[PDB]
């Protein structure tokens, strides 16, 4: 995941 | 009021696209700039989101679910605010260095969705929204769309969403008609938000024979977020039916 990347 | 104090200290900053200004107006370079623009914008709105009151209140998976779903109708009610604030309405103030005359929403292909935001950014004048009615309405904005199916933990997001109804309506406080006008814009959004989900689909599935460019986290969230919203397993939560 590409945006749960940058979630965390 | 420690709720406002939070508000107001998160709000994020301007974020510029990179546009070239001094090309000419293409459909490629406009598009491609616009998600270049949701790819930093998504930056700050997921800085924001877990900085609110709350917000940690929700499951993990919730927390990401709620921002990848309601991503739309807050950057689109954030340019609102910032068109009214800005240019009086008069354009479309993506950012300081993408702002759409009406030529560019034409070019853009998005003429009628950008007319419909024009409209909504009119509302905020019209209606004389404060700045701190803005940034609760926003607030709301992330905790009003949601998997038919609910969430992972629901009752804490029911909790919350009922808390954000409630600083709203302190804020307020025959003023019972102000929370009613607050509330169908609020729904106003939403309508705008569903039509630009429909458009950025497409035009992903679309990019390559088109020249547009999507970045990593944008195509990824449009094609596996977006249409469980498009395919009604994910729904926005109106106010008014
Ligand atoms: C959220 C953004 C970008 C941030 C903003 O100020 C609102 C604007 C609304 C239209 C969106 C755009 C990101 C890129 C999209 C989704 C394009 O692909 C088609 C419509 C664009």
């Amino acid at each position: 995941g590409a945006f749960q990347n940058l979630f965390q | 009021p420690i709720f406002l104090n939070v508000l107001e200290a998160i709000e994020p900053g301007v974020v510029c696209a990179g546009h070239d200004n001094n090309q000419p107006d293409s459909f490629a370079a406009l598009l491609s700039s616009l998600n270049e623009l949701g790819e930093r914008q998504l930056v700050h709105v997921v800085k924001w989101a877990k900085a609110l009151p709350g917000f940690r209140n929700l499951h993990v998976d919730d927390q990401m679910a709620v921002i990848q779903y309601s991503w739309m109708g807050l950057m689109v009610f954030a340019m609102g605010w910032r068109s009214f604030t800005n240019v009086n309405s008069a354009m479309l103030y993506f950012a300081p260095d993408l702002v759409f005359n009406e030529y560019r929403m034409h070019k853009s292909r998005m003429y009628s969705q950008c007319v419909r935001m024009r409209h909504l950014s009119q509302e905020f004048g019209w209606l004389q929204i404060t700045p701190q009615e803005f940034l609760c309405m926003k607030a709301l904005l992330l905790f009003s769309i949601i998997p038919v199916d609910g969430l992972k933990n629901q009752k804490f997001f029911d909790e919350l969403r009922m808390n954000y109804i409630k600083e709203l309506d302190r804020i307020i406080a025959s003023c019972s008609r102000r929370f009613y006008q607050l509330t169908k814009l609020l729904d106003s959004v939403q309508p705008i938000a569903r039509e630009l989900h429909q458009f950025t689909f497409d035009l992903l599935i679309k990019s390559h024979m088109v020249s547009v460019d999507f970045p990593e986290m944008m195509a990824e969230i449009i094609s596996v977020q977006v249409p469980k919203i498009l395919s009604g397993k994910v729904k926005p939560i109106y106010f008014h039916t």
